[PDB]
């Protein structure tokens, strides 16, 4: 906090036991530069100077120009406390005295019971359907008409790969993941090329996420270099992708519309072929499952959220109806964003 | 594993292997019950 | 400066006689603030959103409003010091020992020679140059045609009227002043 008296002769491992001076300042300060420059360097793609070719490769390289900056600026401060990355000193078990690589199915110090061995299925039911919904849905946001990617996608494939990945890896004492939403939406957004406004093809191939994957595994050997990397800087990042990730978002967009007056409207089909408080009625109803759903986040009961998340297809399917015309639930869900 | 550990009869391949199986032999079992409908 | 101990026994009037923590980096946050809120309230004003004569009202009082924001954000911030404005007291002389409201054409103190009542000219010369330019070319500035002013200018009332009341604040001990371009 901002004190006017601090405690200078403070402990500092592993972590700050009390306040610090000018370290809550500066991450503010380190997250908005971090962010101020990625916005800026992305307008500076979309922008009219410098030799375009150049300009378009400063632009692509425009969050790892902005972290090389902000992490600098860190760098040239050294009276001040930052919080740094921290990676784990080897590649060893997290706790060496509970568990090893190999877990035993029968137990480790105790025998795991036959009932459990039955049992799991039900909290092994709760993860299928989380996983599936969240690496499907990812799939299919990335994967849309709209992004224009030709290569294709495998809705079969990757979920079999994820889930069987995830269930090796419980075997050997680690997590099972998931197809995230934001990270992929920023990965597919990295690898998309403009045109002369309007997306002209995406970079689809197996050797970014590859290597990304590569050198997540030999970050821990990259402690020298990820030790004078600041969270504010990341934070920064993360506020960027979060804002980034609503382009291609119609709900957002019509959110937008919301507070935009109906002649500023553009000239879409769920504007023109709609009336505008129809629309907005639309935009009413996904805003009120968008409250339901962050109201289930906040309670302890918030793995029911893929449940209350899958009945917003029977709303679509049949309440939407009851209400909406056949025109109006075209031009307003549409797949490939079609005029009916 | 790591420190002391109860001692099973089956090692973790010869538990993993006897559980593959099972699995494999269940799936099998569910394929060809579908095979057996939808046919008949 | 950013440093890792302070003292926290600082003097305070009249102004701090020593560095204090989260002064320099609170007000680069609150200037940048006010810059942000400012040009984010420019946009806004031209932009499409709102019904547009809010968004022309609300626009108008832009920096007002990025003033007052950063302010009640610096008055709830109360532990940390920031620099204010500092106003006179009252309405008397900066230095009531050396000179009163109307000061002597011929000396307060000592007798004003009669060499330098000639010799005021050139100095005269120069304040009148540099008055005169500045002054003008404002005028020049704010008077284009493409600024769409259709009552006029004036450049002969105006550099009348600012050199005649410089020189008549003169004899009152004031600063003479000149029509500021920003
Ligand atoms: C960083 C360069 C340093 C300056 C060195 C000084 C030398 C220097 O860079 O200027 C000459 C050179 C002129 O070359 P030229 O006009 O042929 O180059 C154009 C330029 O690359 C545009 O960005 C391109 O448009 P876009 O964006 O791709 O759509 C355009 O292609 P097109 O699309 O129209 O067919 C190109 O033709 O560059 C400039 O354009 C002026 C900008 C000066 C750049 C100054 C930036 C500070
Ligand atoms: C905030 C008040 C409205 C709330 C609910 C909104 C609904 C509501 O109360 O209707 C009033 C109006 C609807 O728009 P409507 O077309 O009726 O009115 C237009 C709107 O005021 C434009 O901003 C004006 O642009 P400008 O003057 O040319 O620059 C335009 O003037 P002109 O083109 O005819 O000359 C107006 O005709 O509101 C909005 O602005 C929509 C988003 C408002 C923001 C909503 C977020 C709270
Ligand atoms: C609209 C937003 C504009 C952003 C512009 C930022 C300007 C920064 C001003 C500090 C420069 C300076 O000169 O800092 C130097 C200072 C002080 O100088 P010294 O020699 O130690 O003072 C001694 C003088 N004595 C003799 C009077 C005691 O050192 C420091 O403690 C380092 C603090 C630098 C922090 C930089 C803040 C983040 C910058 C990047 C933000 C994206």
């Amino acid at each position: 906090p901002l004190q006017k008296t601090y405690n200078y002769n403070v402990l500092m491992v592993p972590k700050p036991q009390g306040p610090l001076p000018n370290t809550a300042l500066l991450s503010l300060v380190l997250m908005a530069g971090t962010f101020f420059f990625a916005m800026m360097l992305r307008k500076f793609k979309n922008s009219s100077y410098f030799p375009g070719k150049l300009r378009r490769v400063i632009g692509d390289f425009g969050v790892p120009i902005s972290i090389l900056i902000m992490v600098l600026v860190d760098f040239f401060i050294q009276d001040t406390y930052t919080q740094k990355l921290s990676v784990p000193d080897g590649f060893k078990v997290s706790n060496s005295s509970a568990r090893g690589w190999v877990i035993h199915p029968l137990g480790l110090r105790s025998e795991f019971p036959i009932w459990m061995m039955f049992a799991s299925a039900l909290p092994a039911l709760l993860v299928f359907i989380l996983i599936f919904l969240e690496s499907q849905i990812t799939t299919l946001i990335v994967s849309k008409p709209e992004r224009k990617m030709v290569k294709g996608s495998g809705f079969h494939l990757d979920l079999l790969l994820v889930v069987g990945m995830g269930g090796v890896a419980a075997l050997f004492g680690m997590p099972w993941l998931s197809a995230t939403t934001v990270r992929s939406v920023t990965h597919a957004n990295a690898l998309t090329v403009m045109g002369k406004a309007q997306i002209q093809e995406v970079k689809e191939q197996r050797i970014s996420g590859l290597l990304v994957a590569v050198l997540v595994g030999l970050s821990i050997l990259m402690e020298p270099i990820l030790s004078r990397i600041p969270l504010a800087v990341l934070f920064g990042i993360f506020l960027y992708m979060g804002v980034t990730s609503l382009s291609g978002i119609q709900l957002f967009d019509r959110i937008l519309l919301l507070f935009k007056p109906p002649k500023y409207h553009p000239d879409v089909p769920y504007v023109k072929r709609v009336k505008t408080w129809r629309m907005h009625l639309f935009t009413g109803i996904q805003i009120i499952c968008l409250a339901v759903l962050w109201v289930v986040k906040s309670t302890p009961a918030s793995l029911a959220l893929p449940f209350v998340l899958i009945l917003t297809v029977p709303l679509r399917r049949v309440l939407l109806p009851l209400i909406f015309r056949n025109v109006e639930l075209q031009c307003l869900d549409a797949d490939d964003a079609k005029a009916t | 594993g790591e420190r002391v550990q109860l001692a099973h009869h089956f090692s973790e391949p010869e538990i993993t292997l006897i559980i593959f199986g099972v699995m494999a032999g269940v799936i099998g079992t569910i394929l060809l019950i579908s095979y057996g409908i939808r046919r008949l």
